[PDB]
DNA sequence: ACTGCTAGAGATTTTCCCGCCCACG
DNA sequence: ACTGCTAGAGATTTTCCCGCCCACG
DNA sequence: CGTGGGCGGGAAAATCTCTAGCA
């Protein structure tokens, strides 16, 4: 348990795997894996600027009727909505619906007139959503958004005989693109990828919210065969018989009788 | 709960709370792994 | 989203993720293990000597 | 304070968040989170969760008017025993209810009446009748029918037995008298298995025999108890002894019905 | 119940179940002698 | 009398500026001598008056020793409100009991020391019989020694309030909203802890 | 600590000699700056200890100004029986808020007011100015 | 061989050798 | 100053009886 | 062949912490 | 003169229970 930390350290020196691999493989607590991936030099990539809130917005006018299409670009999930009239209130209503279903963090769109209303500004102020206009987050999926729109138009050309109304065939088409399109690495249709991304993001932000209070705390400690109260070290894992800390650069374990935790 | 899962089927689920071996039907079960796993 | 509590302090939006995540994890792990582990148990029942 | 507390306050301004959500999302103690929950006046909960207690005293009697087949029925219940009387009313008015209450007071030792705030129970005629008979009038919370819920349940039970007894009689009032006779005599169970007729006899007989006997006792026995109380050395007294215990006696000094151990006490004959 | 009576007034009655002193008010008392006393 | 009322004024001994102060509840002389007509010594004396007891206000005259930016900046930094008799008596009786110690001392401020103590501790009389330094303690330290409710009106779902308590009951509470003396059950109402 | 007992100490700062007086039972300081380190100024420090606040004795160090004949005559007609950590907390607060100080004395004033009424705590979020009056209240009401 | 994940935590080589062992028989 | 309450049904625990049989007189 | 259920408030039990002081190194 | 351990006082956290309302 405690003697696998150094062989995770040399593993991160040779191959630089992330905290999940060293946590699940070596059966470690994930805090020491995040500190191993933190203490490295060349493993310090960029920040957030990954994101589960990669959302593309695109309008189209099919059969003389407005269809507003949103894409969860981090997982490739895509849906749409038939809009009767081009105004900012309809876009704000659909944006608040998307915020109600999924945690929409950032939206990417163009500088269209319908998407630049102050009603959408008040809605995103009440929501707290970063907004982008014309700027792709990364230029790989930029054409893929349009190709998915053409794919959905091919699905519409499949299922226009499956329903009478436009929006009923639209809902059947997004149901088909949610489930009836397989492939990939492990046979995921469309929902398993996005629930995997959302679950991993929820778990890593729970780890961030857990660790953001521990770094405020202090652990004054002495050792066995020692009364010299060193510290204040940083807590990693509070245990019932052994507490894990780091004083300067070493992952140490201590008895709880030798420990003293400042509450702030 | 929370019991430990032992075997899953389609109509019933075998679990173990402390030492009992309970066979709970599928319409009574709740299976989840907490994000709070990072301590325990 | 904003209302927290219930089972483990989460909103319903997290539990609806966790339920389907366990759904598309555990039965796939079970399908992967049911083709490998196949043990045949003969049992002598109670009040009797028949190995069934 | 912290900036996260202020942003949780903005969260409370926009969504009226839970205390546990603000405590988890910003690493807060729960006391200030419950204070922020109690801060905005739009966050008002559903009150307390505990039921009150209705008095069980022999001098109290409940009344209620109920309705069945387009007719009004006066129901009276002794609260301590569950003895019930019922009658059909010609017309719902205070004078006929005053006549019914005068019959009740002439037949039974009634001191206190506790009804709801209906129109017929707030007339001047029942006020003059209760002043003539010396009856303490009391009413309840203006829109809480649960303090009268005993007699509401007895309106339920008597109508259920009326459902069993309606076929034997041609009219309502004969079946009403038959049903109230059935419930006051034939229905057996409750505390000691008896009907309420034996129970109210037991209540009135025990009341008389345990007030006159203690009245005859208290003029003879008169012991004055001085007591050195706890945490103190002052010998305080004298007090009236109610009953001598084995290691602790019960007394009343001025108004406090208290227990004093006999080692901390001192009993004087006069 | 049933506790033993110790003293009675009007406002409150004091009773004893096993060793306690219960100063029960008049609105909560129930003073009845069960007429199956003919055995006990 | 408020628990924090103090009064500041001035006296000129040989054209020499001292600042006297008195609590209105007791008539309690304290004083300081300043080298020149400045405001820094006035803020010095104000927060040294606060230096052992909490001070809520200071009463002054209508002079220009209280309309400057230094003293107002100090008093609004601390939080003491400013506003521009009971001092004019004891300021006249501050120059009288020096005579037992004036010629008996090289330095006159020693006679000021002994005279201000003989005014402080050895001055009693009247009802309570205490000293003035203990009278101010008695007054302020006897001055050193209430919830809201909300309710759901019956046959309605709307909650209202807040109201003030009148009498506690185990089933219902009587309250006043502004003048509405109403009794509401505890299952339909809820009291704030504070 | 009896509520009539107080304590004195001295310090030097920016070429100016300051003197602190504390109530030992509470811990609220009061400092004052004097121009010259003379016996007159510390006898006036005994005045601004004694003439308002309920003192009984004195407590200071072995300086020759603290035990002069002027101080002894002041204690003679002031009934004071001369017998015989208070500075570091003041030296912490003065340096953070030196910026609003045209003189050192105003910095001393705002620092002792920060010590007075901006640091709430104890058993009910109290001040030291309430604790001194509670202890001398117990003295005057016992 | 140093990067894993998925349902069973497979690499690419073990997955392709499992599908080749499936495809042979 | 006022206040939810009461009759009935399985259900479950607690407890005599009887017969009996296996252990003893 | 179908089925009552769920969010919040005191209240009560269970449990760390701290300081301290009395018992000990 | 220099340390340890139980206690108690207080915080605080997990559970019990119990109710309001959905027409
Ligand atoms: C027109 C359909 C056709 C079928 O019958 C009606 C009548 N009804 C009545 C309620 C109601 O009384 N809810 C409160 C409630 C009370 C007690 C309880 F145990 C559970 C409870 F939910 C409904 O909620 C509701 O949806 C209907 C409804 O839809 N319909
Ligand atoms: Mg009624
Ligand atoms: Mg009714």
């Amino acid at each position: 348990f405690l003697d696998g930390i150094d062989k995770a350290q040399e593993e991160h020196e040779k191959y630089h795997s992330n905290w999940r691999a060293m946590a699940s493989d070596f059966n470690l607590p994930p805090v020491v894996a995040k500190e191993i991936v933190a203490s490295c030099d060349k493993c310090q990539l960029k920040g957030e600027a990954c994101s589960p809130g990669i959302w593309q917005l695109d309008c189209t006018h099919l059969e003389g009727k407005v269809i507003l299409v949103a894409v969860h670009v981090a997982s490739g999930y895509i849906e749409a909505e038939v809009i009767p009239a081009e105004t900012g209130q309809e876009t704000a209503y659909f944006l608040l619906k998307l915020a109600g279903r999924w945690p929409v963090k950032t939206v990417h769109t163009d500088n269209g007139s319908n998407f630049t209303s102050t009603t959408v500004k008040a809605a995103c102020w009440w929501a707290g959503i970063k907004q982008e206009f014309g700027i792709p987050y990364n230029p790989q999926s930029q054409g893929v958004i349009e190709s998915m729109n053409k794919e959905l138009k091919k699905i519409i050309g499949q299922v226009r005989d499956q329903a009478e109304h436009l929006k009923t065939a639209v809902q059947m088409a997004v149901f088909i693109h949610n489930f009836k399109r397989k492939g990939g690495i492990g046979g995921y249709s469309a929902g398993e990828r996005i629930v995997d991304i959302i679950a991993t993001d929820i778990q890593t932000k729970e780890l961030q919210k857990q660790i953001t209070k521990i770094q405020n705390f202090r652990v004054y400690y002495r050792d066995s065969r020692d009364p010299v109260w060193k510290g204040p070290a940083k807590l990693l894992w509070k245990g019932e018989g052994a507490v894990v800390i780091q004083d300067n650069s070493d992952i140490k374990v201590v008895p709880r009788r030798k420990a003293k935790i400042i509450r702030d | 709960g929370p019991a430990k899962l032992l075997w899953k089927g389609e109509g019933a689920v075998v679990i173990q709370d402390n030492s009992d071996i309970k066979v709970v039907p599928r319409r009574k079960a709740k299976i989840i792994r907490d994000y709070g796993k990072q301590m325990a």
